[PDB]
């Protein structure tokens, strides 16, 4: 009270000094049941795997990429992703994602790289010097290897220019190595253009099988198909809560209640905009929301001339969110409450008074408006004065203010 | 040729629930006593969004497609009802220049004694879905009375649509325009009547 | 309750303080306009269990003892027929139980004891005396009244019976107080419907531009929603202080009606309700009061012939109270405000001069009883 | 830097003189108020009841203070009662008699 | 009267219909005002010839 007045001594009265807020006990975030995981199992555990100059690919669109299945794996002898950390994907969208797929020898995954050079880079699948997505890959010796060889594996050798990024060609066209005409066939100077690692199980890990991913993000005019899965927390009634329910962020009271909604309705708002309710997206029953309690907090004191005993009123406040005394005007704390009546002192509210009396206290009372008196009427019975006083009563009034004026300009400005 | 639509046409303008409570709002809905184009078929404009409707129970009134070409050189919305559900693809479909049923791509979906009720709207890559099927006495004209259009579907497909043809007895179309209409909640939190703040001086 | 928006409004200063200090001095006037219009008693008169008044009925405007809180019949019609973003209302001091009370209080003194408890220590007396005293003070002689008690009686007790037809018959016949109302929950709407509008930034959602930008240029748009949702509070208050003094100017007016009217008898034409003032009677009503002011109307004029003066012998006789009226042919004195007429007499009438001066004089005779 | 300053200061100075504003009009209702009561209180005898304090006015006194005026209201109070039986008239010879 | 403007000053939201409606308090007010100074009697009085 002295902060709030900046003085040291403080007169009597009812002085508010603050603002009383429950605050949020815990967080609650809910979304629906988490449903439609994006594919990548059907890639990864796949029996077959493509040749790198022929690699596979399919659009993942309309369902939650669980990244964390992925970079939670030991499995993975390369996990790099590009522009951004692995746990980060989790969180972020994109339009669509494409699983690039392929098979090579372990040390040629060294020309998977954003703007890299090299018979798998140049010839076969060609990542941007600016990518964005993660480049996966493991050891397959175990799944793509062969005694005296697998060679249903190719890799194009040769090409007379560079496929430019995200681009494919499957044709067995004759490298023309010079003049020499070659008419379509193998010769001289006109060598076929796709070879293989012929895949041995006695293989050094240079030579063995790796198996390839590279998950090709995008971002489009198209909204974000594919997400990271949202998790949800535990759900609370009757405590006072922070909570995100879908994207409606907010704070306050989740109850029960016996609201309605149509089938198709997630929130419900009050006349005013404010949102009352809430569909819970997992359980589909109608929370009504309740702001956290608030209110004034205010000091009743008698003069620091006189006492320093103070009691404190949280206007509009139950004892339960907060000598301890429930009013209608609020929780009030450190005055006495008594059965008497007496004139106001110092007002509270909605009838109650407060005063410092008798050893002396604080007590809080129900104001008394004054004496009840039964007027002595008979229609027969008059009342006459057989004496006067004269009374002088002073009464005050105003009549001008303090004639202040300024100059604008050089209070703004000087 | 040509009727009047009455008071038809309302859709739940958002998700929220409002109960006896008169709420204004500005959206893409039909005009109040606007004139709907009457047909028994030719390909129609879409405009900013088309409301539909048809005096329907043979399922004769198959389906639809949206876009621009509506042919081969550009993605097209195929919407149809199997006889047992509705089944929607996106792709750049190369299908006839009047196809109708005996009597790369990016999305694919499944699912007169009454008169049949939609409403297709398309904002920033979201194609919105409306129905309501509701009893009726008259074969003509559009039902003379109120009720309100509810959400099917709100499908991400990320396209453009200039124009809309109907796959095949009445049905009627009407485009939407940006009105305010007032809307009338009951408890149960329905709407139960509109009013159109352009129509007339009282309206507004 | 946002943290990143609580840091740049400490920033504007002195602001917030002067908003709430201004809404507390709004907030005590209320009370303190509820003492100055009902607490003009000082002790809870009470009516005696008989109710003797002279044939006169109160029973619809003195408090039923039935009632879950002790308000009139009238009272009840009255109250029954007016009807969390970091906003709250706050109870008023005196409960509407209270008010009650002292408009029990003025009414029981009004009724028992006259203009006397205003000036002093209530003084008992009978009903038909004080009605007697009151149309004395509009200058109608007391035994009009005594005469015609019952008819007197009987006119009170119908216009009382009108008022509970009339204020049934129609809620608009409470407007002022229900318009004081409505405006204070418009202006409540209006001032938590500017939490929605975007004042030229990306959102009007606070989290949500904390979401979609980084820390300079979320701030750059909190600060449009700081400037035009603290445009809005100001709006909002410097609203409710004109509204507010409005509301003062009808409480002073209250208060004097309270004084005059019910603590006394005004002679100010129009001020206590057309035709010359008997009385008045407080009721509470939600947000106000509501006076039934009793007067005086009269009702059934005939036309006299009349004289400022009359000759007797070369005196020129003047009414002492009254006026001269001729009955076609005879002459007689009435009082002025009801047809009472008597011969005139040398105790009726007072002598100035002789009949030369006086325009308009009339020849007669002044009986010398 | 200086346009909010300036933006912030003239919206104060804006706060400031609307609120004198409306407490000169406060201050006005009670100077008019103060002059009608010299004019009714001071300069004559008021019948207003309760206007020139408790009790029947005889007459007041203006005292001048600091921005304002005291009027020191003198009124008659009736004191010492005693109960009396009463009757609104006397008959006498068959003919009402009122005071 | 500019379109381009008038979209921006939407996004202030209730201030503009507050001032009209202020306003026409203040105007509605002005009638009132003068039928209670001058509406006092209830008949058109008209002085004898
Ligand atoms: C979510 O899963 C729970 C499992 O008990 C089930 O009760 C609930 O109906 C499911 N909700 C949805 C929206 O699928
Ligand atoms: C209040 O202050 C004055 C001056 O300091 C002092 O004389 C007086 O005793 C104080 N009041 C009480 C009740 O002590
Ligand atoms: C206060 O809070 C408790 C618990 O929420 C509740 O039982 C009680 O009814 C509330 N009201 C009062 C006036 O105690
Ligand atoms: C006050 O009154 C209540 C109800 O009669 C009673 O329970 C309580 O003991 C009383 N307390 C005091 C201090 O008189
Ligand atoms: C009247 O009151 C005065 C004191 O005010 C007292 O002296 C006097 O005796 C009383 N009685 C009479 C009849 O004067
Ligand atoms: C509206 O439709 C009716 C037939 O139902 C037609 O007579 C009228 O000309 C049409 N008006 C317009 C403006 O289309
Ligand atoms: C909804 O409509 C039904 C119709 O029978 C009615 O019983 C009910 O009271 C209404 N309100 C709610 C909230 O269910
Ligand atoms: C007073 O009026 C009420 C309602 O008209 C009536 O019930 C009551 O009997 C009346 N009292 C007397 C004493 O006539
Ligand atoms: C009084 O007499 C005149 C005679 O011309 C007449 O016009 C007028 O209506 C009469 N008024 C009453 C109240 O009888
Ligand atoms: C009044 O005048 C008429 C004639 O004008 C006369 O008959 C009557 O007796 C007089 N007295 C009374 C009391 O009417
Ligand atoms: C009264 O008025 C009439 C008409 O103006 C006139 O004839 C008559 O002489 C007047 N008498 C007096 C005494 O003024
Ligand atoms: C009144 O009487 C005197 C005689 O006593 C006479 O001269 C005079 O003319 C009379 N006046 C009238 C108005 O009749
Ligand atoms: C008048 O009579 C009443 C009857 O209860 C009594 O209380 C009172 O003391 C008496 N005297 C005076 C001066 O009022």
């Amino acid at each position: 009270t002295k902060c709030t007045l900046k003085s040291f001594t403080v007169e009597k009265g009812i002085y508010q000094t603050s603002n009383f807020r429950v605050q949020p006990t815990e967080s609650i975030v809910r979304f629906p049941n988490i449903t439609n995981l994006c594919p990548f199992g059907e890639v990864f555990n796949a029996t077959r795997f493509a040749s790198v100059y022929a690699w596979n690919r399919k659009r993942i669109s309309n369902c939650v990429a669980d990244y964390s299945v992925l970079y939670n794996s030991a499995s993975f002898s390369t996990f790099k992703c590009y522009g951004v950390s692995p746990t980060k994907l989790n969180d972020l969208c994109f339009t669509n994602v494409y699983a690039d797929s392929f098979v090579i020898r372990g040390d040629e995954v060294r020309q998977i790289a954003p703007g890299q050079t090299g018979n798998i880079a140049d010839y076969n699948y060609k990542l941007p010097d600016d990518f964005t997505g993660c480049v996966i890959a493991w050891n397959s010796n175990n799944l793509d290897s062969k005694v005296g060889g697998n060679y249903n594996y190719l890799y194009r050798l040769f090409r007379k220019s560079n496929l430019k990024p995200f681009e494919r060609d499957i044709s067995t066209e004759i490298y023309q190595a010079g003049s020499t005409p070659c008419n379509g066939v193998k010769g001289f100077n006109c060598y076929f253009p796709l070879q293989s690692y012929g895949f041995q199980p006695t293989y050094g890990v240079g030579y063995q099988p790796y198996r390839v991913v590279v998950l090709s993000f995008e971002l489009l005019h198209a909204p974000a198909t594919v997400c990271g899965p949202k998790k949800s927390t535990n759900l609370v009634k009757n405590k006072c809560v922070n909570f995100n329910f879908n994207g409606l962020t907010g704070t306050g009271v989740l109850t029960e209640s016996n609201k309605k909604f149509l089938p198709f309705q997630q929130f419900g708002r009050d006349i005013a905009d404010t949102t009352d309710a809430v569909r819970d997206p997992q359980t589909l029953e109608i929370l009504d929301i309740t702001p956290c309690s608030f209110g004034g907090v205010s000091v009743i004191t008698p003069g620091t001339n006189t006492s320093n005993q103070v009691a404190v009123l949280y206007q509009g406040v139950n004892c339960t969110e907060v000598n301890v005394f429930q009013t209608r005007a609020g929780c009030l704390i450190g005055a006495e409450h008594v059965n008497n009546s007496y004139e106001c002192d110092i007002p509270i509210g909605a009838g109650i008074c407060a005063s410092y009396q008798t050893s002396q206290s604080i007590i809080a009372y129900t104001m008394s408006l004054g004496v009840e008196n039964s007027v002595a009427y008979s229609n027969n019975s008059i009342a006459i004065p057989t004496n006067f006083t004269i009374s002088v009563t002073t009464e005050i009034l105003p009549v001008s203010m303090t004639k202040t004026s300024v100059d604008c300009t050089m209070y703004i400005c000087g | 040729a040509y009727t009047n639509s009455f008071t038809r046409g309302v859709y739940y303008p958002d998700k929220v629930f409002r109960s006896s409570v008169l709420h204004s709002t500005q959206d893409l809905f039909l005009p109040f006593f606007s004139n709907v184009t009457w047909f028994h078929n030719p390909v129609l404009p879409f405009n900013d969004g088309v409301y539909f409707a048809s005096t329907e129970k043979s399922n004769i009134i198959r389906g639809w497609i949206f876009g621009t070409t509506l042919d081969s050189k550009t993605q097209s919305l195929l919407i149809v009802n199997n006889a047992t559900n509705v089944v929607i693809k996106v792709c750049e479909f190369q299908f006839c220049n009047d196809p109708f049923l005996g009597v790369n791509c990016t999305f694919e979906y499944v699912s007169f004694k009454n008169l049949r009720e939609f409403v297709f709207k398309n904002i920033d890559g979201y194609f919105k879905i409306y129905s309501k099927h509701t009893p009726i006495n008259l074969v003509r004209g559009l039902p003379q009375g109120f009720s309100a259009l509810e959400p099917l579907v709100d499908l991400p497909i990320g396209i453009n649509i200039t124009r809309f043809q109907t796959l095949l007895a009445a049905y009627y179309v009407g485009y939407l325009q940006p009105r305010t209409f007032l809307l009338k909640y009951n408890e149960n939190g329905t709407i139960t009547d509109a009013v159109d703040c352009a129509l007339d001086p009282l309206s507004e | 309750d946002s943290t990143e928006c609580s840091n740049l409004l400490l920033q504007y200063g002195s602001f917030c303080t002067q908003l709430n200090r201004a809404l507390t001095g709004i907030a005590v006037e209320q009370d303190k306009n509820t003492q100055e219009v009902f607490a003009q008693v000082k002790q809870i008169y009470k009516t005696p269990p008989i109710k003797d008044f002279g044939g006169f009925n109160f029973s619809q405007i003195l408090p039923d003892p039935s009632k879950p809180s002790k308000r009139s019949f009238i009272e009840d019609l009255l109250f029954n027929k007016v009807t969390f973003n970091g906003l709250t209302v706050l109870p008023p001091l005196l409960t509407d139980e209270m008010i009650a009370q002292y408009t029990s209080a003025l009414l029981a003194g009004t009724i028992t004891s006259g203009w006397t408890f205003g000036a002093g220590a209530a003084l008992q007396i009978p009903f038909a005396m004080q009605m007697a005293y009151r149309f004395n003070g509009i200058g109608v002689t007391q035994n009009v009244l005594y005469e015609n008690q019952k008819l007197i009686a009987n006119q009170f007790n119908s216009a009382i019976g009108k008022i509970q037809d009339s204020l049934s018959s129609t809620a608009s016949a409470l407007g002022k107080l229900q318009d004081v109302v409505n405006q204070n929950a418009q202006a409540l709407n209006t001032l938590v419907k500017q939490l929605s509008s975007n004042f030229g930034a990306i959102s009007s959602v606070l989290n949500d531009i904390l979401s979609r930008l980084d820390k300079v240029e979320a701030e750059v748009q909190i600060d449009r929603l700081i400037t035009g949702r603290l445009q809005s509070l100001q709006t909002y208050v410097t609203q409710q202080l004109i509204r507010a003094a409005e509301i003062r100017a009808s409480a002073n007016l209250a208060a004097t009606k309270m004084s005059e009217c019910v603590l006394g008898q005004s002679k100010r034409v129009d001020f206590c309700g057309k035709g010359y003032h008997l009385m008045s009677f407080p009721q509470s009503a939600p947000h106000g009061v509501v006076f039934l002011h009793v007067t005086y109307v009269p009702a059934q004029e005939k036309n006299f012939t009349t004289a400022p003066a009359i000759c007797h012998d070369g005196k020129a006789h003047f009414p002492r109270e009254g006026v001269f009226v001729s009955n076609g042919t005879h002459w007689f004195v009435t009082q002025r405000n009801f047809y009472e007429p008597q011969i005139i007499t040398t105790d009726n009438t007072f002598v100035s001069g002789n009949c030369d001066v006086v325009i308009g004089i009339v020849n007669n005779t002044v009986y010398d009883p």
